[PDB]
């Protein structure tokens, strides 16, 4: 409004990451949901 | 050269000892 | 119109004098008071709205207050180009419209 | 902030006619500011008229000038027409266009367009 054109309401923050073609391990559950996921090109373990 | 990982059980710890076989780490604690 | 304010008031330069507006509970009591300024042969410019809020481009030297049925426009630091007519205006629930005062032709000596 | 355009301009008519007042806007658009109007006769005071109601979302009209004065709005080209009719003697005056905030609860007319005289 007339604040004693006009935009910028609220405050905005988000996150951006990029994807890479790298092997992953996927531990499915008894309900078929992914719980554990360990990378392959991350560290020796 | 080969890269072989020495580990105690993951449940015991997550520390790792990387042994490079057929390679002196002059190359690459 | 229905409101009450003197047609003209006089004062010295750089001194302190306010301008009053006598109304009723039907127009000032339950509604907000606005003060406008107009120069000879020009357009009325809003001085103050609600008597405690200043529009964009209004000096901080202007103030106002609402004492029951009366509304005072406090005018501090009068200048030479301050001589203009100030209009008191309020909403009306009796007529349910926009009403104004007679106007105050202030004169800075 | 906002640049208000001319409302009608130089308009002169002999007795027995009718004239519109199309208040134009720039910097904003039409359905984001409420319209209002003020009669201002030369050597007289203010006489509020027209208006958009912050409550009811309706476009007001002066109770003293009901039926005689009407208004339409074209939001794209932002033209707010104010139609006069039934010309009388004391009708000649400056017809100011003004505006209040879109949301609600505003009595002030901060931007206006220097008004328009008519002819009787």
């Amino acid at each position: 409004y007339l604040t004693p054109s006009g935009w910028t309401a609220g405050a905005a923050a988000y996150y951006v990451g990029y994807l890479q073609p790298r092997t992953f391990l996927l531990k499915y559950n008894e309900n078929g949901t992914i719980t554990d996921a360990v990378d392959c090109a991350l560290d020796p373990l | 050269g080969g890269v072989s990982v020495i580990t105690p059980g993951t449940n015991t710890s997550n520390q790792v000892a990387v042994l490079y076989q057929d390679v002196n780490c002059t190359e690459v604690n | 119109s229905v409101l009450t304010q003197a047609p003209s008031v006089s004062g010295a330069p750089g001194q302190k004098v306010t301008i009053s507006c006598s109304g009723s509970s039907s127009n000032i009591g339950n509604n907000y008071v606005s003060w406008y300024q107009q120069l000879p042969g020009t357009a009325p410019k809003l001085l103050i709205y609600d008597n405690n809020k200043r529009p964009s481009g209004i000096p901080d030297r202007f103030s106002g207050s609402k004492s029951g049925t009366s509304a005072t426009l406090g005018i501090t630091g009068l200048q030479t180009g301050d001589e203009a007519d100030y209009y008191c205006g309020t909403w009306d629930s009796s007529l349910s419209a926009v009403v104004f005062g007679g106007g105050t032709k202030l004169t800075v000596l | 902030e906002v640049q208000l355009l001319e409302q009608s301009g130089a308009e002169v008519k002999k007795p027995g006619a009718s004239v519109r007042v199309s208040c134009k806007v720039s910097g904003y658009t039409l359905p984001e500011v409420a319209m209002h109007w003020v009669r201002q006769a030369p050597g007289k005071g203010l006489e509020w008229m027209g208006g958009f109601d912050p409550e009811d979302g309706e476009t007001m009209y002066a109770q003293k000038f009901q039926g005689r004065v009407t208004m339409t709005e074209d939001t794209s080209t932002d033209t707010a027409y104010m139609e006069l009719s039934s010309l009388r003697s004391e009708d000649t005056a400056v017809y100011y266009c003004a505006t209040t905030t879109p949301f609600s609860s505003s009595y002030w007319f901060d931007p206006w367009g220097q008004g328009t005289l008519v002819t009787v």
